[PDB]
């Protein structure tokens, strides 16, 4: 109802025939019809970076992702990303969190075996966490432009992390490369993740540009969309600078489903603890609890009690979940049955959720809650 | 040899079942009962044969075809129980296998009637005594396919069949239960080829193995011709209800699972030597009915056999078959096509 | 629709009868009713050389193609083909062509089995090229004449050819004849060719005769219907002796399916490339790449794409031969499917052939094209 991309790349093949290497005279042969401002605007993904520090400016993948750039039926969904990126890149706010992600811009042989077997364990879950988190987004009352590909994103960034897992493992038993580009390329199969717009920065550290489907500056963008509006930056007293970069933050956290009440601040540190006045209250604490059961109880619950939970519905939980496998006892087939046996004060606090924001699953499917 | 081993437990056995076989009926003993009148010069020409003394103290105005075929099948059926309780080790298994294929029909049967609201004891009669199992009556409740099979079936030995018939969850119709009764028999001939492939000794091995194939390729044949009416059936959907025996699976049940009309189906059986016989001429059935009781009739020429129970088995049944079509045609006076019974002795 | 053969010899077996060992005084045996005119037709076939040049004259062959020529119901198609005939055997380009198959009318036994288990398979693939071929010519819209007797006499040439290369590789394994008459005298079993007419050729070299069941014969005929016309021998401009000729070779090239503006020029040699000017034009070169991943892809693909180009729906080629069949995998039976994934350049490169020529299909068969 929101999102529908393809992969036919014969269709309009005749902008990846020739062998077009300049980014300079491309909007020429980009127009190729009786259109002209809105064969730009599918050329404004690549046109800020397209002479500044880049090599070689045309990368293979650089223009599928502005030929499949699908301004042509609709030019409002991605003009009003377009209007709130780059209107969201002012603020040092999101450029320190620009950089929390990034750097500056015998028996030694059983530990070092299980560093690398808990690094492909720990992407192997978080990454099956976001397949069954695309399809919450297909549920109905959701949205799919920003949802999706944000964190398909993600699920190709932990399948490469597990890779590396478990290669480094093998190199270093079987000894104590070329595995990692195959499956790289693997990856990259099938479908593929939808346009964002390109979240460039200008400060005085230079001008800087980021890509959103590099798994570090969508995990960056989510914490900058997590703390609640403050007293000040969104009231009429002060008309500064603030409002075109508040309610362009409000616009895109509104837009995963977060209410401005929600705080959801991160968790991951080298401390013990966070603070002491951005705690969660209790009420989402228990909730918390209670999804942390759901991811890891089964592979398949998530969805149908986000589901059963629109509804109003957060009560028969318990029952609308429950199915039955079978058993190899010492009297027979038994058929026995997996119920998710929360319990009633956490049944509770899944009622005064009324439904859970896309932002609060994502943050909980990279272990930050 | 298989001379050495086998009588030590089977000698008695095969020779009474010998001793049953030596009372089919021949030609000439058909003709006599063709020449019959009324049905009461039936009952006494069929008194001077090994039936004899089966309709005596039934009636001399009572006698009905239906009455007829009652009593003929019981004895049929008094004599594989008397020759099952007289068996051991793996003889009695192979009999347990023989009944399970008329158990699966008690299934089908039982449940069809259950989904059109009929009475229970109308049902459980016309229901093959031969394959009962004890808890068969209780499948007239819940008409729900897994509230059968989570209550009664797991503790019948039908209970490893439904490996692929859980793919619809619904209530079921008459199409439905069909497509789960041909996974059953697949499933099971299945089952009972790999019982004989590595227990029964040789000369019994490759006359089972034949008389399997020739089951398993009858109910291909009659699957691919019964498929093609008003539905529409994936190939993937249909090859599972093919079995993996025969001499027609190795790539001639392909053909029969892509096909679409008649035509496809005679393109199909064309190349495999024994078919295209078949479908360029009459009755369908009887060319089925004729090359296994041509079958049945070569098993009876090995003599340290356990075949010869089955062969017996179904010849008995064919007998049971005509001297049925006989005594409808004197009964109804309908002479014009009493000649096509089927006798190969 | 176009050919009815049959095997009774006992039909007409009054002329098998006696040793009727004599060319002369065999056409009134041939008579043998009150019509004169069409029993001389079917003695037509071996009159021009039944006195020169032949041992014994009667071979037991030579009757059944003289027999069989039926054209007891039918007198018009055979006249066509005879007016055709002899027709054609005119020019030199006919003769030239009749010269080009024919001359003028340890370690080492690795390699020596290696060259004849390769002659072997070459030949193996090629025949099974002609059975699938012959049931192309029984679709619809073609004809059965000249396309069946002209590919069963190839298919007879390569089982025979294919024969003497594991017979050979046989008796030189086990060694480092009287099979190859036995297999000769199985493939003349079963059905036999349809009669063409004789093809006698008259210069100043002599007098020659060829016989049109001979593999090397039909090889040569092919390789006549090839080029396309020129500016000459077809306008009116030159009466001389070609339009009798020339229009007797378009009618037969038409026979086939090809139109006068199908080149086809053959590609064996001994050389590195062909010419310049007589290449095919990038459409049936992708076109022709097509019809070779039909043919060595599976057995039974070149019928049902050809039956899909006839009706003008060559586009749905990658759905309609897509089938399944099953695999035993380490989860149970899965039922993948085999589909052509005809790329869709040479999807549209079917499209601009409307037909395929049935003299196209057998260049293909012989690895002319």
């Amino acid at each position: 109802a929101s999102v529908s991309e393809g992969v036919l790349r014969k269709k309009y093949t005749k902008f990846f025939q020739e062998n077009i290497k300049t980014h300079l005279d491309l909007k020429q042969a980009l127009l190729k019809e009786e259109k002209p401002e809105t064969a730009l605007l599918a050329y404004s993904l690549v046109s800020p970076s397209g002479y500044r520090g880049e090599p070689l400016t045309e990368r293979k993948i650089l223009e599928v992702v502005s030929l499949l750039d699908e301004v042509k039926v609709d030019g409002d969904t991605y003009q009003q990303l377009k209007n709130t990126f780059d209107s969201i890149s002012k603020d040092p706010r999101m450029q320190v969190s620009l950089e929390n992600q990034y750097p500056g811009k015998g028996v030694g042989l059983l530990v070092a075996t299980g560093r690398e077997l808990h690094k492909a364990s720990v992407n192997g879950d978080a990454e099956a966490y976001h397949h069954q988190l695309e399809q919450i987004s297909q549920l109905p009352g959701r949205d799919q432009r920003l949802s999706m590909p944000m964190q398909q994103t993600l699920a190709i960034g932990h399948a490469m992390l597990s890779a590396e897992g478990a290669v480094g493992a093998t190199l270093g038993m079987a000894t104590g490369y070329g595995l990692n580009n195959e499956v790289q390329d693997q990856l990259k199969q099938g479908p593929m993740s939808g346009v964002l717009p390109r979240l460039e920065i200008s400060n005085v550290k230079g001008d800087f540009t980021f890509s959103m489907q590099e798994p570090a500056a969508v995990r960056a963008l989510m914490a900058y969309l997590g703390p609640k509006e403050d007293t000040s930056m969104s009231s009429p007293q002060a008309p500064k600078e603030a409002q075109e970069m508040e309610a362009a933050r409000l616009t895109l956290k509104q837009m995963l489903g977060s209410s401005p009440n929600e705080h959801l601040v991160p968790d991951v540190d080298s401390l013990l603890k966070l603070s002491d006045e951005d705690m969660p209250s209790q009420t989402e604490s228990t909730a918390n609890g209670a999804f942390k059961k759901l991811l890891s109880e089964d592979w398949d619950w998530l969805m149908p009690a986000v589901r059963a939970m629109d509804k109003g519905e957060a009560g028969k939980i318990n029952e609308k979940l429950t199915y039955k496998l079978p058993l190899d006892a010492a009297n027979g087939r038994v058929y026995l049955d997996k119920s998710p046996n929360l319990s009633d004060a956490q049944l509770d606090a899944l009622d005064k959720l009324g439904s859970p924001s896309q932002l609060r699953l994502m943050y909980l499917a990279e272990g930050w809650i | 040899m298989e001379g050495v081993y086998f009588n030590i437990d089977n000698g008695f056995i095969e020779g009474v079942v010998r001793g049953y076989r030596n009372g089919l009926l021949s030609n000439n003993q058909y003709i006599n009962l063709t020449q019959c009148d009324t049905l009461e010069d039936l009952k006494l020409q069929l008194s001077s044969t090994d039936y004899g003394n089966f309709l005596s103290s039934v009636s001399s105005e009572s006698l009905t075809t239906s009455l007829i075929q009652e009593y003929a099948s019981s004895k049929l059926y008094h004599e594989f129980n008397y020759i099952r309780d007289q068996s051991s080790g793996s003889t009695r298994k192979f009999m347990d296998y023989i009944t399970y294929g008329y158990m699966i029909d008690n299934v089908a049967l039982m449940i069809t009637g259950t989904i059109h609201d009929r009475d229970k004891g109308e049902i459980l009669q016309r229901c093959h005594p031969l394959g009962w199992f004890d808890t068969l009556p209780t499948l007239s409740v819940a008409t729900d396919l897994e509230s059968l099979y989570e209550t009664v079936l797991v503790d019948t030995p039908l209970a490893p069949y439904f490996k692929n018939c859980f793919d619809t969850a619904e209530e079921l119709d008459d199409m439905n239960i069909e497509i789960i009764r041909n996974k059953l028999y697949k499933a099971y001939l299945e089952d009972f080829y790999n019982f004989v492939t590595e227990e029964i000794p040789e000369p019994a091995k490759e006359c089972m193995q034949t008389l399997l194939g020739f089951e398993a390729d009858r109910r291909s044949i009659n699957i691919a011709l019964n498929s093609l009416q008003s539905s529409d059936i994936d190939p993937d959907l249909k090859s599972d209800l093919l079995p993996n025996i025969g001499k027609l699976y190795p790539l001639a049940t392909f053909h029969l699972a892509q096909a679409q009309d008649f035509e496809g189906v005679r393109a199909a059986l064309a190349n495999v030597y024994e078919y295209r016989g078949f479908l360029e001429t009459g009755n369908l059935e009887d060319h089925f009915y004729q090359l296994e009781m041509e079958l049945c009739r070569d098993a009876f020429t090995q003599q340290f056999a356990i075949s010869t129970v089955w062969a017996w088995m179904k010849s008995k049944e064919q007998e049971v078959r005509n001297i049925t079509w006989i005594a409808e045609c004197i009964a109804q006076n309908q002479r014009e096509r009493i000649n096509n019974y089927i006798s190969v002795y």
